[PDB]
RNA sequence: UUCAUCUAGACAGCCGGACGGUGGCCAUGGAAGUCGGAAUCCGCUAAGGAGUGUGUAACAACUCACCGGCCGAAUGAACUA
RNA sequence: GCAGUCAAGCGUUAUAGCGACAUUGCUUUUUGAUUCGAUGUCGGCUCUUCCUAUCAUACCGAAGCAGAAUUCGGUAAGCGUUGGAUACCCACUAAUAGGGAACGGCUGGGUUUAGACCGUCGUGAGACAGGUUAGUUUUACCCUACUGAU
């Protein structure tokens, strides 16, 4: 592998406006049964799949009190 | 009996009349017994005995050092203390892999007379939306058990490893043919999704794709290890 | 860079189709409304018919007339009940979508707002050097936006002149990291609590150390608090409360430079201490408890609040902005006498405490169990409310300067906005891609600034509940952020050893 | 009701359990394979190793899980007594850690048998078997505190 | 081979001392060196830890760290082959 | 496995470079919830012996081992280690242990040549990603070994 500065650059970036657009759009999509997925767009889905939840997970009790204690 | 009945029994009745003396003589015989075991145990048990003896001696030396050290005697904010955690690539040159090693000849026909199908013996990344070609025209075989989607990426900054999805295969150093087949061997450059690392460019853009180099042999250890190229 | 999809041919054709103009009809009939207050729910005027094309300012003038303050108006905002704010006129706000018919009455809820307006910060005014290690803490002067104090890990504090964006004083008394800085609520003395378990006081005009350090803590200082000006009697200076990892809260008289009380109830590291406006101190520790102490009763623990399942990381009082500001304002006028200063500070504190019948001081506690608890400790010892929804620990919590909203910054890269009275969830601010360390309000409670681990600041608009402007420029993680009292400047600092001043 | 729970087999700690299971594999499965044999024979040798070790760990974990009482299904008097004695939160968390380890060991065995189907030589097949057993050992070592508590 | 101890007493043993503020502070139903969390000081010494383990429900008792009496000439530790 | 941390040693007058034991991250998160390409040789029956890396039987050691029962370990191969159903189940059982002498005599699937059909490819003769059905190889009286007999 030759030395090259292309290896150390970013390959994909996304702007805040695009993030807001896709975050709002994911949720306003209405699936039709007669539309099939021909090709999926490439997106940072971990960034985009953020949902408000009514409840929080339970706390970790082993941090304050171990088994030996 | 209920609760701590053996302790209550010892309190109310004592022990066997030879308990202390017998225990004392056993502890005195321990030095001879340890020497006899070290010289008499054979094979796997002997090797394990020597290994455990070395570990115990190391532990004792560390305890002595800590005792004598005790007897002699990042600039984080308030909410982060009391909490715990050249453009050269790291592998400029890797072992050459020939086509004989890379591919396995698959024989076809009732008497096995045809030999045109080839199977890739290494791990591959086939990309999104992969559908197998029809069996009559399928020359290159990339079996589903050897297809990978995610890799363990180590960031040189902050020294953390994360399980990241694979976006593409950029450069397999063996051949551009292996690059276009998606072969993941040691030294292969891959594109990884770095969304959970929270990287931002100088212009405020969020980085979600970067390059990494594969540092192991997934055909030998069953997983993909890569170091991020920063 | 990944881009949004382009419009299709049909969408371009519909774009080329001529646009419709949102016009107000001239024969639009009058509509019945009932005024009602948001905090008190008092119906004023009954059901009165107003023109359907009524504007916000004309409606506000009518309301000031009906309440009897036409000579001295106070600008309000109007909401409808789904709570929808009245932007431009009643027809466009409510009638134009057609959610309510004209014949039906509309219950319009009016909320008082701030007279002054704070512009959003949009650009880095300057990147100021001088610190040799990571910047840990920062605060603005309570009377002016021209003086800023920043403590860093090179064992020093720094007083910066924000006017020229140049350093003014270097404070080099301490022996370890300067963990916390605080400005006196009358704006006279700077208190710095360090990693070497010491508290040092400084004159800022000369940049000098007042005597020797305050000693008595066996572990590093975690937080500082000042006695409120309105509680401080005239002719005397406020006292300084300090907390440390050893689990004690020490009270210091700076006039005589001594320690008066050492409250010692906690069993683990005290996270924070806040001095309230009714003569109490609220202490939060890693022993999962919040202790209410009474200063008038020789420093005794009055209450123990136990509802958190993990460390309490932060707490915020409703009157915290008023208590920190003292007698000063968004105009920063210096009172003629300590008497008038005390009276003005008392009035400023009362305008937020005493309302809707009786005076209340709500407290909110943000913990490591991913939750917050809203308390009113004067009236009840059980929690008023529990706020859940965050996926990781709530690192920072802040009450709005008027005490109507609560903002919680978490390690799940999110901020959440809650009601400041009953604690019901309103909205989630998203856009940081790394853990959000802390947050700060503007003086007029419309804009919020947050700093993150992702080396960015972000300014949010509260009324629209959406991101206003993203500010990059820091090279490394940002630890501290603050907004000036007059709302003219925002300061930030972190691992890049550079103090960043941001303006409109 | 069961009313009494003396019939729970001994819980070995993590290192002892590792010794028991790995030595059981080395004793009870054949250990001699040659690079000169058929590749089918070599692959079957190492597949048998991986599968047998996985089954040993799974049987130990199952004996732990079946023996211990179900705290929420017992009579409420016993539930309260065992909560006072053993801290129900820690009790259920330790037993759930055992259950998670069981699932992870089954997954590792299945994955590496599937991989071993495509091994081309003794060296590669041996490396895959060593990787599978090492991953199982890592999973078991992460159970050190819950096993001592239990 | 290199370090150390030594007839103003080597190693091994037996005997004696091993104290006073003091049951030091917090904590516990109880907790006195010896379930724990932080300090770990001062005095008198020949020496004696806010204690190395056994032990008690807590104390007690024993122990050993250290010091002395008897004994009387070499001894110990880590390395290399 | 990759990336790191420690540091007994190795090294040296240039705190370079190696580096055992320990250790962290990913894999893999908390309330015991809830089948994915072996491309080329496999199996019966009868019968013998060997290994021990021991499942049972004998004797021991350890464990909150009361008893009963079990677990882990030592010596140990004298002695056993099944009946079925289609590698998994059901059962019986003291127990239903692993392996070698092949895989460096009858017999069923398989190399299964000539007949035939279906599928895929091929302009075609034909070939195969394939699927199904039918298909003669027949010593012993030689030497030796072994069992018995002069
Ligand atoms: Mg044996
Ligand atoms: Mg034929």
């Amino acid at each position: 592998v030759q030395p090259d500065r292309r290896w150390f650059g970013n390959t994909r970036v996304i702007s805040q406006d695009a993030l807001q657009h896709f975050r709002s759009a994911l949720g306003e999509t209405q699936k039709d049964t007669y539309q099939v997925l021909l090709r999926r767009n490439k997106l940072p889905m971990s960034l985009l799949e953020e949902k408000d939840a009514d409840e929080s997970p339970k706390a970790r009790i082993l941090d304050t009190e171990s088994y030996a204690d | 009996p209920q609760n701590d009945y053996i302790e209550r029994h010892i309190k109310q009745h004592g022990k066997r009349l030879d308990h202390e003396e017998r225990k004392r003589k056993r502890e005195a015989r321990e030095s001879h017994k340890i020497s006899e075991r070290a010289q008499k145990l054979t094979g796997w048990k002997g090797k394990q005995f020597a290994k455990k003896r070395y570990a115990e001696k190391v532990s004792m030396r560390k305890k002595i050092k800590a005792h004598e050290q005790s007897k002699v005697k990042d600039a984080l904010p308030t909410y982060l203390l009391d909490r715990e955690q050249k453009f050269s690539v790291p592998l400029p040159k890797v072992r050459g892999i020939s086509e004989e090693e890379m591919f396995k000849v698959i024989k076809t026909g009732k008497s096995r007379s045809k030999s045109w199908k080839r199977m890739i013996t290494k791990h591959t990344f086939v990309g999104e939306g992969f559908t197998r070609r029809p069996v009559k025209m399928e020359r290159i075989i990339r079996p589903s058990a050897l297809r990978q989607k995610k890799a363990n990426v180590t960031h040189p900054e902050l020294g953390v490893t994360v399980f990241l999805p694979i976006l593409a295969v950029k450069k397999n150093p063996q051949s551009p043919m292996y690059t276009q087949l998606g072969v993941l061997t040691k030294g292969t450059i891959i594109e990884v999704n770095v969304s959970e690392l929270g990287m931002v460019t100088a212009g405020g853009k969020v980085v979600w794709g970067k390059y990494a180099q594969v540092t192991n042999e997934p055909d030998r250890d069953g997983c993909v290890n890569a170091v991020l190229l920063v | 860079s990944t881009l949004i999809p382009p419009p299709s041919k049909k969408q371009k054709k519909e774009a080329q189709l001529p646009r419709e103009v949102a016009i107000i009809p001239k024969d639009l009939p009058n509509v019945s409304i009932k005024f009602q207050a948001l905090d008190t729910g008092d119906n004023v005027g009954g059901a009165l018919r107003v023109p359907g094309a009524i504007s916000e300012k004309q409606l506000e003038e009518l309301l000031n007339q009906l309440n009897g303050t036409s000579d001295d108006p106070v600008p309000y905002t109007f909401s409808c009940t789904k709570t929808i704010d009245i932007t431009d006129n009643l027809y466009s706000s409510l009638i134009k979508p057609g959610y309510n018919s004209t014949e039906d009455q509309i219950t319009l809820l009016y909320t008082p707002r701030a007279v002054f307006k704070v512009k959003p910060v949009t650009r880095s005014s300057s990147a100021i050097a001088g610190h040799g290690s990571t910047i840990l803490c920062s605060a603005f002067a309570p009377h002016t936006s021209s003086r800023m104090v920043t403590g860093a890990g090179d064992n020093t504090a720094r007083i910066w002149d924000c006017d020229t964006q140049t350093p003014m004083h270097t404070l080099k008394g301490h022996y370890n990291w300067v963990l916390c800085v605080s400005w006196s609520p009358d704006g006279e003395v700077i208190a710095t609590g360090s990693m070497d378990n010491t508290i040092r006081l400084w004159d800022p005009k000369s940049g000098q150390c007042l005597g020797d350090a305050l000693r008595g803590h066996s572990k590093w200082i975690t937080s500082l608090s000042w006695e409120p000006i309105h509680l401080v009697k005239p002719g005397s200076k406020p006292r300084l409360a300090s907390s440390s990892k050893d689990g004690t809260i020490k009270i210091w008289d700076t006039v005589s430079r001594v320690c008066q009380y050492t409250m010692s109830g906690h069993t683990n590291s005290v996270s924070c201490v806040k001095w309230g406006g009714q003569g109490l101190l609220y202490s939060g520790s890693h022993d999962r408890t919040v202790r209410v102490w009474d200063i008038n009763s020789q420093g005794r623990c009055i209450n123990i609040l136990k509802s958190h399942a993990h460390w309490v990381n932060h707490l915020s009082l409703s009157t915290d902005y008023a208590l920190r500001i003292g007698a000063f304002d968004h105009t920063g006028k210096k009172p003629s006498t300590p008497e008038e200063a005390q009276k003005k500070a008392l009035e400023n504190y009362e305008k937020i405490c005493k309302k809707n019948g009786n005076s209340e001081e709500m407290m909110v506690t943000a913990s490591d169990d991913y939750t917050m608890f809203l308390w009113n400790p004067l009236k009840s010892t059980k929690p008023i409310a529990r706020m859940t929804g965050h996926q990781k620990l709530v690192n920072h919590v802040a009450f709005s300067p008027d005490g109507r909203y609560i903002v919680s910054a978490s390690f799940d890269n999110s901020i959440k906005l809650w009601d400041g009275r009953d604690g019901k969830f309103i909205s989630t601010f998203r856009g940081h891609v790394a853990s959000v360390y802390q947050v700060a309000w503007s003086s007029d409670c419309r804009l919020l600034v947050s700093c993150s681990k992702d080396t960015t600041l972000k300014v949010w608009d509260v009324r629209t509940r959406k991101l206003s402007v993203d500010l990059p420029g820091h090279k490394d993680e940002v630890y501290t952020v603050d907004w000036s009292v007059d709302g003219k400047r925002v300061c930030s600092g972190g691992k890049d050893k550079m103090v960043r001043l941001w303006t409109h | 009701m069961q009313l009494s729970w003396k019939d729970i087999p001994t819980v070995a700690p993590a290192n002892d359990l590792l010794d028991i299971v790995l030595n059981r594999t080395q004793r009870k499965t054949p250990t001699v394979i040659r690079p000169g044999f058929k590749i089918t024979r070599i692959r079957a040798f190492y597949m048998r190793k991986v599968k047998y070790t996985g089954e040993g760990f799974v049987e130990k974990f199952e004996d732990i899980l079946k023996g211990f009482p179900n705290i929420n299904d017992v009579h409420p008097f016993h539930r309260d007594l065992m909560d006072t004695l053993y801290e129900k939160n820690h009790y259920k968390i330790s037993l759930a850690a055992i259950s998670r380890a069981k699932s992870l060991v089954e997954q590792v065995a299945r994955d590496y048998v599937r991989l071993l189907k495509f091994g081309q030589s003794l060296f590669q097949c041996k490396q895959l078997k060593r990787a599978a057993l090492g991953r199982m050992a890592t999973i078991v070592k992460k159970l050190r505190d819950p096993l001592a508590y239990l």
